[PDB]
């Protein structure tokens, strides 16, 4: 409606009987593919992202935002848990970091 | 000549013409369209068809909606079922019914 891309913002410009919109457009520039995962196991429990999505880069698991590459560890606050591992299709075995073991381990 | 009424709205001057883009041409671009939503989501049309798996998706879709993507994942069977009913009744209504 505002332009061709995920819009941003738009401005006008008076024209001969009409009106001219320039529209501000973000648009997502340099993909790479990854390896994803609906959900990790961990614990027997699923995990899902809270926010983003779970990629591989072919040997870590990461999770990042949607549109623009930004991988981080994946760990309790970064996702929620909801069930066990036996039902999510192509479920993937890694690691969760817990921030509060460090800290009751120190 | 006689059956038909095409054959005296041309003689009388009464002529239709062809569309620039054909049929085919058409069910080409609908296929286009099809291929980048089932493979990419939403993502081709804002820029490059990015794939993404089908049901990761749909988990995104349903977050769109306000429901928790597990939801999605833990029916996803039941869900591709009532989809899959779902068109299969819009092909036999298609079949079946004549207006
Ligand atoms: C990206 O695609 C190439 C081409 O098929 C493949 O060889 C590579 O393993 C992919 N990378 C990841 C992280 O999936
Ligand atoms: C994946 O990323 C980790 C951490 O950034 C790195 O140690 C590892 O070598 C990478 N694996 C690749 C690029 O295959
Ligand atoms: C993931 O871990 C569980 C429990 O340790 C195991 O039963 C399952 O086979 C593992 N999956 C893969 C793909 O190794």
């Amino acid at each position: 409606f505002c332009g061709k891309g995920y819009h941003l913002m738009s401005f006008p410009q008076s024209a001969p009987h009409g009106v001219v919109f320039l529209h501000v457009t973000y648009v997502p520039a340099q993909e790479k593919n990854f390896t994803t995962a609906p959900a990790i196991c961990h614990d027997g429990k699923a995990h899902f992202p809270r926010e983003g999505v779970f990629v591989s880069n072919g040997t870590h698991w990461f999770v990042t935002q949607r549109n623009f590459y930004e991988p981080q560890i994946i760990t309790t606050d970064n996702t929620f848990v909801s069930g066990n591992c036996d039902v999510v299709i192509g479920i993937v075995n890694n690691t969760v970091y817990d921030p509060l073991q460090p800290e009751l381990d120190s | 000549a006689a059956r038909d009424l095409i054959c005296a709205q041309k003689f009388n001057g009464l002529t239709v013409l062809p569309p620039l883009l054909t049929d085919e041409m058409i069910a080409q671009y609908t296929s286009a369209l099809l291929a980048g939503t089932i493979t990419s989501g939403w993502t081709f049309g804002a820029g490059a068809a990015l794939q993404i798996p089908f049901a990761m998706q749909m988990a995104y879709r349903f977050n769109g909606i306000g429901v928790t993507q597990n939801v999605l994942y833990e029916n996803q069977k039941l869900i591709a079922n009532q989809f899959n009913s779902a068109i299969g009744k819009i092909q036999d209504s298609l079949s079946s019914t004549a207006s």
